[PDB]
């Protein structure tokens, strides 16, 4: 930041770019170190009624794997062939 | 529900229709099929399939899995064939996953598979160095991982956790040598399970 | 036995061998076999020192966590001598030089240092003392080295009773000034190995009998020196008055005295060592 | 004759040892053999005798300059198996500290790679960049680098207050630091004589030989596993793939440096829709309680001195989860028997098939090149060897 | 979406051909690479003057070890063993009897500071704000056992930087 | 077309001619196969789909697009991986019934 | 402190010459900042 | 009683290949105890092999047999292409290691182990 | 094509046990008895 | 006499001290941390420790990684080249006693198994500033070595 | 309430000390035994007991959410005192 | 009390530059070789 004008034309001319507007170096910019509290919030299973746990229960509602052929008409492929991508209208060639 | 995973019905459908397809194309090696609750592929097949089963899932145009993601090996010492071997293969046209599961024991080999996949050819080093498990007509099967001269095959459930030799620098010597290992603190083996049964679904018959 | 004492474990790196030894003298030649065997075993090990702690690193590794434990000590300070060997159950003497100098004599190194610590020893308890004195040590000697030798050797068993004199040949060895002092440059030799005396030392202090008792390390042949010197420079493929003098001692014979056979070593022929010693510096008749 | 590359370089080297044999026949390269497991530490051993969050730390120390994105593949897999999902604020936070670890892991691939090659500026300038990275890290998890933070069922605390105006100000200068990057390698003509037709690799031989990640897209492969197959909340956030026409180093070095602008165009998307609410499932029985309700209520003081002590049982079942990490797909092939520890837990770590293609890639070259495709490669000895 | 970083093709036409051939023959950006490591020299350095200047830190920073007391002086930790038992290391040894007043308390808390790996799951664990990674990180040490902790070191360490410590954790324990 | 953008995969100047060629080569290797294998049924099937569409469109960008396998390259690559998997089949056999039973508990998890 | 300074640079402490009966004119280290002063120093806080 | 062969149907066959690596192993001994000048002799080194031969000497199965050589393959491609070192050689002879106890009353005033 | 091999299954020779581990030790087959307090 | 000798010591002490060539051992995560020692913040240079350092030119050996059984004859290797005076810094758990693998089969439980050390830095990884708080560490171990002092006196 | 035994060596508040011929205590020759000055058990002995008026007590150590768990402790018995089984303070009913 | 936690400021960030930029600087090529070629002439005169 307290670089002479002199020195910021020097190494502006150099780099052929504006290093003063983004400096890699922080200052003030940046957030206090002390900073009020926090009052963090709560999921959704925060509740005092209607919030029975085997209702949201994830573990218990998974299953063994299901069996499609055990030793004890279409083809198919294992899903719909992947669609062609689109090339970047926002900068396709670099 | 915010807390539990969806569920998705139109993969779980694909991937069983196509799981039926290979085993009615392969069904002299296919010996299960199942689709898991969160849509994963796996086809269990006899150990002679390895190559003509992964080249059909290579090659064939229904299913084009030019990628191996990972072989690996799991070692059950309850079974019979205690190691399970597993082929973890990706098809980039139709961006799908699918697992082929073969077994072995300690003695009978398996069919490297380097010919269908060059990725193999490490995978498979690795497996006879970690299990144990010898690959038929590897090019340049050998340990990869262990010390030289390293003896078992550390990944197996009865290997112990610190081995059994440890190295130090001998003045006398003057090399690094091996010797019995012992420990200052002994591992502290923990009991965690729970004496309830967490999973009803799960529950095998008495 | 005190319960921190009693032997534990398998005989290795962080097993307990019940022996807390002071080694006087541990930062040498001898030292440095006989503080390795010590810490194989996990025994405790007091490592007195005169000289600067980088000089000391190589002991490090020698031991597990807290098994090596260094002291600043004087030769001259009893009370450093008694820090040392206070909690100690075996004290083991190497100190010694091969050459005098402005601050200390021959007999400041084997007569005043050697009594010094005998005496302390004696005072604060100490069960077992190993000295090492040498073989050819005599109070008739042409060498000032083996005339001090002799006349410390016969106050360290007045002082300690109990203690147990070791005299050994001249030690061959990778850090020896035996069979390198032959490569950097009548009279018969019987050269002893390193490893040998160290692995005598180890078996005095686990065996009740040496208590008391004066032995002989000595190699299993006998050499007339030209031939040593002959076979010394053929497998490297090629001082002091004083020095010179005791090289060209012949090694006094002491049938009454036990030897390594009786502490359950078996000596090492100089022939399968000598490369190992020489090899970086790139077979002797023997005497029946 | 033979020879045998040394085990790194004489400046600080952060990638690991390698034993590398070769057979030369004047300046030709003829065959190239890594011996590996100089750093092999038993990690998927080591993981059986875990709860799944006892392990969940070894994951930062696999590929240790992509921390949070390692924990991300494990964090997904546990939850899979788990059948639970983690909050939207969570997975927004997970996708915004992953393109951070991505522009980590990006800095520490191209500037090595030129460091090595003897470029060495760059890599002062751009570890700077890394430094204050790193304190991002660090006001999230207390952690420079091994963060731990990313866990199954979310992360493991929200976001300071005032952080993400600091992780702005970062980005909002970044890109220039790029292209100052840029400045020095992209049209030198020492770098592209370093670089440009060196370690070819056709599409074909690179899905057969395991390849994924930079080492597919620089040969003109259309994949991506976060356009492909998206996790968390990758489907929300607009980016392009860059992709490579030659298939050697210079295009592949193009592709990371502008995947590092693509990264920033995430973390542009990722401040902006941040949404609020919690950060880890709210499902004790997965996600440990509040400490103040800890502290207050029977139900959650139970359940910390479970998760905490026994941990979570998972279902039974077997899972190979993957992600787009920055050195290409990284995978993990868990499973679960039940318990509250994995039986099995296969780590596939993507610079593994990449090294073991250094041999194909190094043939017809000499041995400086040799050095270049290891760089062009990004390989760390922590994922390979495990 | 994808985008191309290397398929472009170069103009034929004499101007841009003899353009190339300038930067060929003239090493046009050779020279502006120069400019580059030329603006950098006239840059303020990122250096900070170690140990008189310090890196920033944040409250929830993993260091050195601590146990902590209540503001009557007497010991949070009461020997529940979860930081043990969570340990991912392996580094936490503890014992325990009843004290002579009857509390539920510690005879041994050893921490490997060689074992441990500094992840914090410790703090998290115990359920009294016992146990905590304090903010020092500059405590190394000439030997390998001055860093096996036992409870004494970490009592000391405790009654050495809680005036720190309990500044910190008023920082940040309504973010957990 | 300058490059199909896959490295080390080349243009291909008569791609309808060449696939032409390739599907009938198929058909004709899946005769050797019996009637009743489910690999002769299923490729038959699709290839005689894309030999259809080959036949129906003589326009390469909209053949590539009723196709669905990427560029009209990648097509041509997979037939041939396609007529080469045919050989293959030909001598493992896999319609033959299952070689061998598992042990009982062979794939049962978990234990 | 000087808050014209890059973060990093903007606190410092120049140590005290004499510690603890230790002569820390040449030698000092990190270890000499007191816990008070650690926070403010690491810009864990704003308030010294 | 079926099983799949490694390398040798039978017994016979699996013999052949244990010779044939003895001998490779044998002739080797001589340049590994130059190569990495060991201070051991060429005796005490065919010793040695002639002590890991003998150990195996017991089996019956040709598979298992096959897995031998296979590894002692192995273990001679590690040290003629020199991939071992000074001390994975003389990891073979255990010279640090102390003498073990091997009667009853050796064992029993050393510790509780058999 | 298979072979016949009638020996019993015995792999202590290739599984890298030392000798004192293989032989001195005494193995324990049983079903853990319930924990009493549960 | 005395006053000669510990001039003499304090000048040769300042020398070696202030001119510290490290040989890195980088052997996993921790060398990233000794990276970010040797990056701008920090500028090990400025100290005198010079960023490339050959092995046989180096006066203080950094393992910042985890030594495994495969890699330990290795570095007892590097360590033995190196002429003297010579210093070893363990940098991290892993280094410094195995750490989070400690109890693995292939892992170095320390690397004060191989080598002597002079300074354990802890951590999992150290900070660079810890690093570099340890190195600072070293540099005041050897201003306190005395050789020309001991060997006066011998 | 450090008290030194007859060699000298400090007893720690756990009662630890190297008896008179315990070869142990050499590691602290040249150096010392670290020990905590600031017993907990004398340190809890000096706090008042405090007197209240219900049957029934809640004690979480103080601070809210920076103490221990809250548990309620009954006070019928009027021969002792009822103790927080987390921080040890005692409490009456009057 | 609101929620308080940490969230973007209404409205948004202000706008993330991410493409690259390589300003264009120098002459042409004609331009550069007649400025070399001018500095010779005057040197041989
Ligand atoms: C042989 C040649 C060397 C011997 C000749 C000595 C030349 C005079 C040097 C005096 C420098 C003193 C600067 C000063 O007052 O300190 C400010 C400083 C406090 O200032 P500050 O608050 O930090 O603010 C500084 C600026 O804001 C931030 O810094 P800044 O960069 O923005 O400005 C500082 C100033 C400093 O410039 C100078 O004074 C030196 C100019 C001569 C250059 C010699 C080459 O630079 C300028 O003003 C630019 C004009 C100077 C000419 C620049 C030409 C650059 C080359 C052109 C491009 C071609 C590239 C190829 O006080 C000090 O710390 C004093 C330290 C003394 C260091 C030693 C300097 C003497 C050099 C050794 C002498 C022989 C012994
Ligand atoms: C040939 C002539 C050699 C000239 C010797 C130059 C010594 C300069 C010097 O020691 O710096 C002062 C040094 C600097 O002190 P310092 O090196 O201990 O620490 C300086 C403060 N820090 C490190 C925080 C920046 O003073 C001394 O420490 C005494 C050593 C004197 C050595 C000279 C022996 C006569
Ligand atoms: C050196 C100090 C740094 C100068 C700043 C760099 C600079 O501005 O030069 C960039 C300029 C543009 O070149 P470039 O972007 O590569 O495009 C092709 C040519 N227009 O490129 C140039 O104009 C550089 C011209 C160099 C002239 C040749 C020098 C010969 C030296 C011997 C006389
Ligand atoms: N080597 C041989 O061939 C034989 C040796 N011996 C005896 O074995 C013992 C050791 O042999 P070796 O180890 O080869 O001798 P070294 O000279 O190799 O070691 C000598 C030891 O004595 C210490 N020492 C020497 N002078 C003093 C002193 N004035 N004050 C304090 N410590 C001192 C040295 O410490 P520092 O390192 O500080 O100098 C060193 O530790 C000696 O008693 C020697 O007489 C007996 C017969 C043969
Ligand atoms: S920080 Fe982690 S590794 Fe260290 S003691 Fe605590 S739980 Fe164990
Ligand atoms: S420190 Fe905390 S978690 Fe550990 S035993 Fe003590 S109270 Fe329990
Ligand atoms: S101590 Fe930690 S950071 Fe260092 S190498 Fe080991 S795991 Fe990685
Ligand atoms: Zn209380």
């Amino acid at each position: 930041a307290s670089a002479t004008r002199f020195i910021q034309w020097l190494r502006n001319w150099a780099s052929g770019r504006d290093l003063q507007a983004k400096l890699q170096l922080r200052y003030q910019e940046i957030s206090k170190r002390t900073q009020p509290p926090p009052k963090l919030p709560v999921g959704p299973s925060h509740k005092l009624s209607n919030n029975y746990y085997c209702t949201r229960d994830g573990r218990r509602e998974a299953m063994p794997p299901s069996i499609v052929m055990s030793s004890q008409k279409k083809a198919v492929s294992p899903a719909p062939p992947i669609k062609r991508w689109e090339l970047s209208q926002d900068e396709p060639y670099l | 529900r915010p807390t539990v995973r969806p569920r998705n019905d139109v993969a779980h459908k694909q991937l069983s229709a196509f799981g039926e397809y290979v085993a009615e194309i392969l069904p002299k090696y296919v010996q299960q099929v199942q689709v898991s609750c969160f849509n994963e592929l796996e086809i269990c097949i006899h150990p002679d399939g390895v190559i003509p089963v992964l080249t059909f899932l290579r090659d064939h145009s229904n299913a084009q899995f030019k990628s191996l993601a990972d072989l690996t090996a799991v070692d059950i010492p309850t079974r019979q064939n205690r190691f399970e071997i597993v082929y973890n293969l990706l098809s980039l046209r139709f961006n799908s996953r699918i697992r082929v599961k073969t077994y072995t024991d300690e003695l009978t080999p398996i069919e490297s598979s380097v010919p269908v996949y060059k990725a193999a050819n490490w995978y498979e080093r690795e497996i006879w160095d970690m299990f144990g498990v010898f690959f038929a007509n590897h090019p340049d099967l050998r340990r990869i991982l262990t010390d030289y001269g390293f003896e078992g095959h550390p990944f197996r459930k009865d290997f112990p956790l610190s081995g059994y030799v440890e190295l130090r620098y001998d003045d006398e010597v003057k090399r690094v040598v091996a010797e019995p290992v012992e420990l200052a603190q002994e591992f502290r083996k923990f009991d965690l399970n729970s004496p309830w049964e967490a999973f009803p679904a799960y529950r095998q018959p008495p | 036995l005190h319960h921190a004492v009693i032997p534990h474990g398998k005989g290795g790196r962080s097993s307990v061998s019940g022996i807390v030894a002071t080694v006087f003298g541990a930062t040498g030649f001898l030292g440095r076999y006989v503080v390795n065997h010590l810490g194989r075993m996990g025994s405790q090990v007091i490592v007195p020192h005169r000289c600067e702690p980088y000089d000391t690193m190589h002991l490090r590794p020698m031991g597990d966590l807290g098994q090596i434990i260094f002291m600043d000590w004087n030769g001259r300070d009893k009370d450093s001598i008694r820090r040392a060997v206070e909690h100690s159950s075996v004290v083991i003497n190497l100190v010694g030089r091969e050459w005098e100098t402005q601050n200390f004599d021959f007999e400041d190194v084997f007569v005043k240092i050697p009594q010094a610590i005998a005496q302390v020893s004696k005072e604060a308890g100490v069960e077992k003392f190993i000295h090492i004195s040498h073989l050819n040590a005599d109070i008739k000697s042409s060498s000032k080295y083996l005339r001090s030798k002799a006349v410390g050797e016969k106050e360290v068993r007045e002082t300690f009773p109990e203690a147990t004199i070791i005299k050994p040949a001249e030690i061959f060895g990778r850090e020896d000034r035996f069979l390198n002092y032959f490569a950097n440059i009548k009279t018969v030799k019987q050269p002893v190995y390193i490893v040998d005396v160290t692995k005598g030392i180890i078996n005095a202090i686990k065996d009740p009998d040496a208590r008391g008792k004066t032995f002989a390390f000595v190699g299993p042949s006998r050499y007339l020196l030209f031939d040593l010197v002959q076979y010394v420079f053929a497998v490297a493929h090629r001082t002091t008055r004083d020095k010179v003098e005791r090289i060209h001692t012949t090694d006094k014979i002491l049938p009454h005295l036990p030897g390594l056979e009786d502490l359950g070593v078996e000596a090492t022929p100089l022939e399968l060592k000598a490369i190992e010693v020489l090899r970086r510096h790139r077979p002797a008749k023997t005497i029946p | 004759s033979n020879l045998t590359l040394n085990f790194g370089p004489q400046h600080p080297a952060a990638h690991g040892v390698l034993r590398l044999v070769m057979e030369l026949s004047g300046e030709m390269v003829r065959k190239c053999d890594p011996h590996i497991g100089l750093l092999h530490r038993g990690t998927e051993k080591l993981i059986e005798y875990k709860t799944y969050l006892q392990a969940l730390p070894y994951f930062d120390r696999l590929d240790y300059v992509s921390m949070m994105c390692n924990e991300q593949a494990y964090s997904l897999a546990v939850e899979k198996l788990l059948n639970i999902r983690p909050p939207p604020r969570a997975q927004w936070i997970r996708v915004l500290f992953g393109e951070i670890t991505r522009l980590l892991n990006h800095i520490m691939a191209v500037t090595t790679h030129a460091l090595d090659i003897g470029a060495m500026t760059p890599f002062f300038w751009m570890f700077e960049e890394r430094e204050k990275m790193f304190e991002f890290y660090e006001r999230v998890s207390g952690a420079r680098m091994h963060a731990a933070y990313v866990r199954p069922g979310g992360v493991h605390q929200d976001l300071p207050l005032g952080l993400m105006d600091d992780i702005y100000e970062f980005s909002k200068n970044f890109s220039l630091r790029i292209d100052e990057l840029e400045e020095m390698l992209t049209n030198n003509r020492i770098w592209r004589n370093r670089t440009v037709d060196i370690g070819i690799v056709t599409a074909e031989d690179a899905l057969n030989y395991g390849f994924s990640g930079v080492m597919l897209r620089g040969s003109g492969i259309q994949w991506d596993l976060r356009k492909t197959q998206p996790y968390d909340v990758y489907d929300q956030v607009e980016f392009d793939v860059p992709i490579g026409s030659r298939g050697d180093c210079y295009d592949r070095y193009l592709c990371r440096v502008e995947e590092m602008r693509q990264s920033i165009r995430i973390i542009s998307q990722c401040l902006n829709k941040m949404p609020p609410g919690e950060i880890k499932v709210d499902d004790a029985k997965v996600s440990p309680p509040k400490r103040a309700e800890m502290k207050t209520s029977m139900e959650s003081l139970i359940h910390h001195f479970k998760l905490y002590t026994e941990g979570y049982q998972v279902p039974p079942g077997a899972t190979y989860t993957a992600i787009e990490a920055p050195k290409g797909e990284f995978g993990v092939y868990l499973v679960s028997d039940g318990s509250s520890r994995p039986y099995r837990c296969k780590i596939k770590a993507p610079g593994f098939a990449h090294l073991a293609g250094l041999d194909k890639m190094s043939k017809g070259h000499m041995l400086a090149d040799v050095v270049a495709i290891i760089g062009t490669q990004d390989i760390v000895f922590g994922e390979v060897d495990r | 979406t994808y985008k191309y970083v290397n398929l472009r093709e170069p103009s034929m036409d004499m101007k841009s051909v003899t353009d190339r051939a300038a930067q060929t023959l003239l090493w046009t950006e050779l020279i502006r690479g120069l400019g580059m490591t030329l603006s950098y020299l006239f840059r303020e350095p990122a250096t900070i003057n170690y140990p008189f200047e310090k890196g920033p830190l944040s409250p929830r920073f993993r260091g050195e070890h601590a146990l902590r007391r209540y503001p009557s002086g007497e010991e949070r930790c009461i020997a529940c063993k979860l930081c043990e038992a969570v340990c991912p290391a392996q580094a936490i040894t503890i014992e325990a009897e009843p004290r002579a007043d009857g509390s539920r308390r510690t005879t041994r808390y050893d921490i490997d500071m060689t074992k441990c790996i500094y992840c914090g799951f410790c703090q998290e664990a115990c359920p009294v704000d016992a146990i905590v990674e304090g903010p020092n990180f500059e405590f190394s040490t000439e030997t390998h056992e001055e860093l096996l902790y036992n409870k004494e070191k970490l009592l000391n360490n405790g009654d050495k930087w809680e005036a720190e410590i309990a500044a910190n954790i008023q920082a940040d324990y309504l973010y957990r | 077309k300058k490059t199909t953008g896959l490295v080390g995969l080349a243009v291909c100047e008569t791609p309808h001619e060449r696939l032409k060629i390739l599907y009938t080569k198929i058909l004709d290797v899946l005769g050797h196969i019996p009637k009743n294998a489910a690999y002769r049924k299923y490729t038959e099937q699709i290839t005689n789909e894309k030999l259809s569409m080959v036949k129906a469109e003589p326009d390469v960008k909209k053949l590539e697009e009723r196709l669905q396998g990427g560029q009209i390259e990648e097509v041509i690559l997979q037939a041939e991986n396609e007529l080469s998997l045919a050989r293959k089949m030909i001598q493992w056999k896999p319609w033959e019934p299952l070689v061998e039973e598992p042990p009982a508990s062979q794939w049962k998890w978990p234990i | 402190e000087d808050n014209k300074q890059f973060f990093g640079r903007h606190r410092w402490v120049i140590y005290t010459t004499e510690m603890n009966g230790k002569n820390t004119f040449w030698d000092v280290d990190g270890s000499m900042v007191p816990p008070e002063w650690h926070r403010w120093l690491h810009c864990m806080t704003d308030d010294p | 009683t079926s099983v799949k062969p490694i390398f040798s149907r039978d017994m016979n066959e699996a013999k052949r290949r244990v010779r044939e690596l003895y001998r490779a192993w044998y002739r080797e001994v001589p340049n590994t105890v130059h190569l990495f000048q060991l201070d051991i002799s060429v005796k005490q080194g065919r010793d040695k092999v002639r002590e890991m031969f003998k150990k195996n000497a017991h089996i019956t199965d040709p598979r298992v047999v096959d897995l031998l050589v296979i590894k002692g393959k192995m273990e001679l491609e590690e040290t003629i292409k020199v991939w071992k070192q000074r001390t994975h050689v003389m990891r073979f002879f255990h010279e640090t290691e102390a003498p073990r106890p091997k009667d009853f009353l050796s064992k029993f005033y050393v510790g509780h182990d058999p | 094509q298979l072979i016949t091999v009638d020996e019993k299954l015995d792999i202590t020779t290739i599984t890298g046990v030392p000798e004192e581990h293989i032989k001195t030790r005494k193995a324990r087959i049983f079903v853990p008895a319930r924990n009493n307090m549960q | 006499g005395e006053y000669v000798v510990a001039k003499l010591d304090d000048l040769i002490n300042w020398a070696r001290r202030s001119s510290l060539w490290p040989m890195t051992f980088g052997l996993a995560c921790c060398a990233v941390e000794m990276m970010h020692m040797a990056a701008p913040r920090y500028d090990m240079d400025r100290f005198g420790v010079v960023f490339r350092a050959s092995p046989r030119q180096s006066d203080v050996m950094i393992v910042a990684g985890t030594l495994t059984n495969k890699m330990a004859p290795a570095l007892r290797k590097v360590y033995d080249q190196m002429p003297e005076p010579r210093y070893v810094v363990s940098m991290g758990s892993c280094a410094n006693g195995g750490g989070y693998y400690h109890y693995s089969y292939s892992v170095v439980r320390g690397c004060d198994r191989i080598v002597p050390v002079d300074i354990y830095v802890p951590g999992c990884p150290p900070t660079a500033e810890a690093l570099l708080y340890g190195i600072l560490q070293l540099q005041k171990k050897i201003k306190r070595e005395k050789r020309l002092r001991i060997w006066y006196r011998r | 309430g450090v008290r030194t035994s007859p060699t000298g060596e400090k007893v720690t508040h756990t009662g630890q000390v190297y008896d008179d011929g315990d070869y142990r205590k050499v590691r602290f020759v040249g150096r010392q035994k670290e020990v905590n000055e600031n017993f907990a058990i004398d340190l809890i002995a000096e706090q008042p007991v405090s007197q209240v008026g219900s049957r029934v007590i809640s004690c979480d150590g103080g601070g809210g959410a920076l103490g221990h768990p809250r548990v309620y402790i009954n006070l019928d018995k009027e021969t002792k005192t009822g103790t927080c089984g987390y921080c040890g303070l005692q409490f009456r009913q009057q | 009390s609101k929620v308080k936690q940490d969230m973007p400021p209404v409205g948004g960030y202000g706008p993330i530059d991410y493409k690259r930029n390589l300003p264009r600087r120098g002459l042409s090529g004609y331009s550069m070789f007649a400025v070399g070629i001018g500095a010779l002439l005057f040197g041989y005169w």
